[PDB]
């Protein structure tokens, strides 16, 4: 673009052509400096910009079906199930031994319900029954509470998420690292910035590691996209405007500029050409040909276009249980019928000792052997976040 | 102001970044510039002052000057800057009132209609 | 009707040219009104049968006319109150101002009217029964 | 600012004082204009600037008659109703086709709103079929009645205003403001 | 949550008792 | 608001520092209406 070196005092670029006499005049994106208007002309600008953010579209998160069971984890609703059974299984021993109403049938129908808070019928008469129901009411009651503070606390913080939508903001949060490209315009405009917040901006970056500075633009596009979050592209306003056009539609301007610059047209600085030049752009500035042709260039070419209540996402493996739960319940009254329309212990006899054979033994060949707890472990790097694992490790009760 | 969220007044960015950071801080800017303008320093046609204004107004550009100047008088002279949470009030429940007494309001006629009509 | 601000009794009793509030109560008048009219015509059927009890069938349906008269004086109240805070919501937020709203002894006896022409309802149902009883 | 009359074509304001001359110089927020420039000379713009959209900042909406179901959508509040007419006649069903009677097609829409207002029954289904449907159905109510207070909880906690418009695309769009 | 399970385990083993006791104690 | 006594080594603490922090409670306090410079440290405590 032009660039007075500083041994041979010599110019470089659409400048250089412009001072030593190749061309007449330099219609391109040309920064207005004040180093190149003491060597050549300006029109006035053609098009303000300025240094703008550029971070990833932001993400949604995917409701994975049974999402709705996240506030409590997969251990607690594990041994909700072995309680709930434990809790039925008591009932019924308590209630036999006792001078029923209750089956096992209706313990599992007792403890259900007040799992669910929605009351039951069958009273546990005997007070020794009435432990076992008080201490299963108690249980549902907290694991309730937990179930609800747990998912208020969710939706809390992901309400709480505050997106940038400034500089002040990546000034402000450290999480996410921003950059800049290593030469140009925009890394000299921190280094000698006098002003608070791009002071501190530049005190982030030069004192960063890894290196947030890139090396060519494309490479700053591909680190937004490659972070997921967590970086952020200083760039100029108007590649900010064109990248968010392209394919893939992943990357978005936020805030506003920075600072502010123009592209002007240039001449040769002695040109007759240069007074109906700067007296062109204005016309076609205030005649919309100047925004005729960006919405031309940006989006009419573009390779893309251009509500806080709980969705159906969310809560949708609660209705694939409630359908699942009605289609095993068409089930039952076609086979309880078929029992009855059709209608001994050497059964009970069978299967409670052959119960037993395995249940001695599938305890047995578990504890004596190292498979109970495996331990992944390692560091990982950014290198797509790929993971060496430096301790796999297996345990046993004993026998690690 | 005296719309309820329903005026919205299109006029100058300078001025609407201006009126923002007044008392009260009723107003808001929103969205993008729709042209472009720009303010410039004037002088008579053909005058020793001209070239060096110029080169003036780009240094002071560059230096961070004219950036540090806007925010002086627009916002560190802006009186606006940049909880406690309150009781539930009627307003926010009143359906459930309204479907409470719709509620018992259907349900009396059910009960005058069908035991005549039994 | 005005106090202290500007000290003028002016009882503007609002027909035209003028705050919001006081058409916001405009919208919720009519539920007073009809819960009036139900305790009127829940009492002159009332009295008239005192003096005729002779099938049974009167109190009643002026019990039925008790109680729709203060099922419409609770979504009086309740546009009433609702209607104040939309208002008191949108006055502006100043660290600087102070607005207070205070509901009278005219809100109350409102209110007391609900309980008692409900109650007056519930002996309207007893003795109506009394009567087919008898 | 400074304009030119159409009759007289004088020019008006710092620019005349600049045309005629009693001024050398008018620093101040002019213009750069075409019909400007053809008679002074401009300096490279201090401020660049643009007409711009300005709004009552959003406050506290106002509550409406439905507000209270808000902290579910409407595609959650529908498939709550289908699926309670869903589990009525499934319950129904159960007990028509062979059952284990007392619960009718009226009854078990009456065991399934307690269970979803969460209180109590009045009799258990006393099959095993009516009991899945009975138990499946208390664990629905349980997720939706506790997801319902915890977003209205998020929502009382954060206060989060948004404007209706965003550009003067929206604008163009709109007829309400 | 550990101790509403312990409280739950600690709930049916005194409630065992209480009935392996009165009923024989009847 | 936060405050000062109006003549002292710590006003001119605020005036003359150029640490990011202390620069910018400089430039609340200098534009602050109504004044949060007290004249006394007893009335500085009194306000407090
Ligand atoms: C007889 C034994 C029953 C065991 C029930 C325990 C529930 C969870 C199972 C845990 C086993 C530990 C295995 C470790 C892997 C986790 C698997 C899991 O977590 O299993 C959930 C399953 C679906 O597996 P997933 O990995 O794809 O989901 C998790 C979503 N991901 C993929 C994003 C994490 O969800 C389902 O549908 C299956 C369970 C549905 C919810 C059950 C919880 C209680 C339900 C009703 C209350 C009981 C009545 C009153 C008391
Ligand atoms: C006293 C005793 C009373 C106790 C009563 C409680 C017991 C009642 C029974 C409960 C179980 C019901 C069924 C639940 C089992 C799992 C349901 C399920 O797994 O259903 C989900 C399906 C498939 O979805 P996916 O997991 O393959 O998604 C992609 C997965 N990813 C993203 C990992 C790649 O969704 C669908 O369409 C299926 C929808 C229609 C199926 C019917
Ligand atoms: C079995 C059910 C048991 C009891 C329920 C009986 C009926 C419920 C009582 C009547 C409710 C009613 O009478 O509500 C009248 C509303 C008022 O209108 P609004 O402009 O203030 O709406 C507010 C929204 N905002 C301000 C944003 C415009 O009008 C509307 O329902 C607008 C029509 C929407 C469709 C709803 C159908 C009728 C309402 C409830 C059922
Ligand atoms: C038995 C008697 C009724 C129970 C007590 C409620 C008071 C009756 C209202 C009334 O008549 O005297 C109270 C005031 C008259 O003094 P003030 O207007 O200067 O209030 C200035 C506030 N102070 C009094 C602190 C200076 O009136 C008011 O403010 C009304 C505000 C308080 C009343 C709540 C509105 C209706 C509540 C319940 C009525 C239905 C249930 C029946 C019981
Ligand atoms: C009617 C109720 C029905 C059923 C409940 C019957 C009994 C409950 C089950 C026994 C609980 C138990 O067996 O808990 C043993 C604990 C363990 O001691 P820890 O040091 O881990 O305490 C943890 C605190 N940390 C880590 C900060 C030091 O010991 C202790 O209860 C320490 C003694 C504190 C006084 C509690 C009295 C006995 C416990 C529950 C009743
Ligand atoms: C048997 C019952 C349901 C009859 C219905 C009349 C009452 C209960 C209904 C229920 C919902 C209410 C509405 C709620 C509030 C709106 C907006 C308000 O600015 C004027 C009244 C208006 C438009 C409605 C009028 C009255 C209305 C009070
Ligand atoms: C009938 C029941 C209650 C008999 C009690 C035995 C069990 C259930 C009890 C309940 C609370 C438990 C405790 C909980 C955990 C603590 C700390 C741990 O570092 C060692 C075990 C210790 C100190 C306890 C031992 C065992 C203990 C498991
Ligand atoms: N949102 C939501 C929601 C609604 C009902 C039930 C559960 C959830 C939910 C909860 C959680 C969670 C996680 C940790 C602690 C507490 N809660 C997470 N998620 C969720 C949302 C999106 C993607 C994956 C999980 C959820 O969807
Ligand atoms: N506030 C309140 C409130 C009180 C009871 C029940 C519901 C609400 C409520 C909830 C929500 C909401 C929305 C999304 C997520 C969670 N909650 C919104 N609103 C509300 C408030 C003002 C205007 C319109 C709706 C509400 O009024
Ligand atoms: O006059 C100048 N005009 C410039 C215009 C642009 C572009 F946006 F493409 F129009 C760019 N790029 C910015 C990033 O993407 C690739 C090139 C650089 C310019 N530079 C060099 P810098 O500002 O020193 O980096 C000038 O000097
Ligand atoms: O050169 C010009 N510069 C201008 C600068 C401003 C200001 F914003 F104050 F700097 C304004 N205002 C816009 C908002 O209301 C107050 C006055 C008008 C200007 N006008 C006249 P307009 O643009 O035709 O209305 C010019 O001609």
């Amino acid at each position: 673009y032009g660039a007075r070196d500083a041994d041979t005092k010599i110019w470089n670029g659409m400048v250089g052509e412009l001072v030593y006499g190749k061309a007449d005049i330099a219609i391109a994106p040309l920064t207005i400096t004040l180093v190149r208007e003491e060597v050549i002309d300006f029109s006035k600008p053609f098009m303000s910009l300025g240094i703008s953010i550029m971070i990833k579209k932001p993400q949604k998160s995917k409701p994975g079906v049974f999402s709705f069971l996240d506030p409590l984890a997969y251990e607690i609703w594990m041994c909700i199930v072995f309680a709930y059974i434990g809790v039925s299984v008591v009932l019924f021993l308590v209630s036999r031994f006792s001078p029923n109403e209750f089956g096992i049938f209706n313990s599992l129908w007792f403890s259900l319900g007040a799992f669910m808070q929605q009351g039951c019928d069958i009273s546990p008469r005997s007070l020794s029954g009435r432990i076992v129901g008080g201490v299963w009411w108690f249980f549902t009651l907290i694991i309730i509470s937990s179930y609800t503070a747990n998912l208020a606390a969710f939706l809390t913080v992901e309400r709480m998420v505050s997106p940038i939508e400034s500089a002040e903001d990546l000034s402000k949060q450290t999480e996410i690292a921003y950059g800049t490209l290593d030469s140009g315009s925009t890394k000299e405009f921190f280094r000698r910035s006098k002003i608070a917040v791009f002071d501190k901006m530049w005190t982030y970056m030069r004192s960063a590691e890894p290196s947030v500075f890139v090396r060519t633009t494309a490479e700053g596009v591909a680190r937004v996209r490659k972070s997921k979050g967590k970086y952020a592209y200083l760039l100029e306003s108007t590649m900010n405007e064109y990248i968010e056009q392209r394919k893939p539609c992943d990357t978005m301007k936020v805030g506003g500029n920075l600072d502010s610059k123009g592209y002007g047209i240039a001449t040769p600085k002695g040109s007759s050409l240069g007074t109906p030049v700067n007296l062109a752009v204005l016309k076609l500035s205030e005649q919309g040909v100047l925004d005729k042709l960006k919405n031309k260039w940006w989006y009419d070419k573009g390779e893309c276009g251009a509500t806080s209540a709980l969705s159906l996402s969310n809560v949708a493996g609660v209705f694939y249980i409630l359908v699942g739960g009605l289609g095993l319940a068409m089930l039952v009254a076609l086979i309880e019928f078929c029992y009855k329309s059709r209608a001994g212990r050497k059964a009970l006899t069978l299967l409670s000792s052959v119960f037993a054979v395995c249940g001695l033994g599938l305890l047995g060949i578990a504890v004596s052997t190292d498979y109970w707890l495996y331990l992944e472990e390692g560091i990982i790097l950014p290198q797509n976040q790929s993971t060496e694992v430096k301790m796999s490790l297996h345990s046993g009760l004993w026998r690690v | 102001r005296k719309s309820k969220g329903k005026y919205a007044y299109l006029l100058e960015s300078t001025m609407n970044e201006y009126i923002e950071q007044r008392k009260p801080c009723d107003t808001m800017k929103v969205g993008g510039n729709l042209d472009s303008k720009g303010y410039g320093i004037a002088t008579p046609k053909g005058s020793s002052l001209g070239t060096p204004v110029n080169l003036a107004v780009l240094k002071l550009s560059e230096q961070g000057v004219l950036d540090k100047l806007k925010n002086k008088w627009w916002y560190d002279k802006g009186e606006c800057g940049a909880e406690k949470t309150s009781a539930l009030s009627l307003s926010n429940v009143a359906g459930v009132f309204y479907i409470l007494v719709g509620g018992l309001g259907l349900a009396m006629l059910v009960a005058l209609i069908e035991f005549c009509y039994k | 009707c005005f106090l202290a601000g500007e000290e003028r009794g002016r009882c503007f009793t609002i027909e035209y040219v003028m705050v919001n509030v006081l058409k916001m109560i405009r919208s919720a008048t009519p539920f007073p009104l009809v819960s009036l009219f139900f305790m009127f015509i829940g009492f002159i059927l009332s009295n008239i049968g005192h003096i005729r009890p002779h099938r049974t069938i009167l109190a009643f349906v002026s019990g039925i006319f008790f109680i729709l008269s203060g099922l419409s004086l609770v979504v009086g109240l309740v546009l009433y109150i609702s209607s104040i805070n939309d208002e008191m919501l949108n006055r502006t937020k100043d660290a600087e101002t102070y607005f207070n709203y205070k509901y009278g002894w005219s809100f109350a006896f409102a209110a007391i009217s609900f309980l008692l022409t409900e109650s007056a309802g519930v002996m309207s149902v007893y003795l109506f029964m009394k009567r087919y009883t008898a | 600012y400074g304009a030119r009359d159409a009759d007289t074509k004088i020019w008006n304001g710092m620019v005349g004082e600049l045309v005629y001359g009693k001024a050398d110089i008018a620093i101040a927020p002019l213009t750069i204009t075409l019909v400007r420039e053809e008679v002074i000379d401009f300096s490279k713009p201090f401020m660049s600037l643009g007409i711009s959209i300005m709004i009552k900042k959003p406050q506290k909406s106002k509550p409406g008659v439905f507000s209270f179901l808000d902290p579910l959508a409407y595609e959650i509040w529908m498939c709550i109703v289908f699926a309670y007419i869903g589990v009525s006649v499934v319950l129904f069903l159960v007990s028509r086709f062979s059952p284990y009677n007392e619960f009718g097609i009226f009854n078990s829409l009456w065991f399934s709103l307690g269970a979803f207002m969460q209180q109590g029954c009045d009799i258990s289904p006393r099959s095993l079929s009516g009991r899945i449907v009975g138990g499946v159905w208390w664990f629905f109510t349980l997720i939706i009645i506790s997801s319902y207070t915890a977003n209205l909880a998020a929502f009382l906690t954060v206060e989060r205003m948004v404007s209706p418009i965003e550009s003067a695309e929206d604008l163009s769009k709109q007829t309400e403001i």
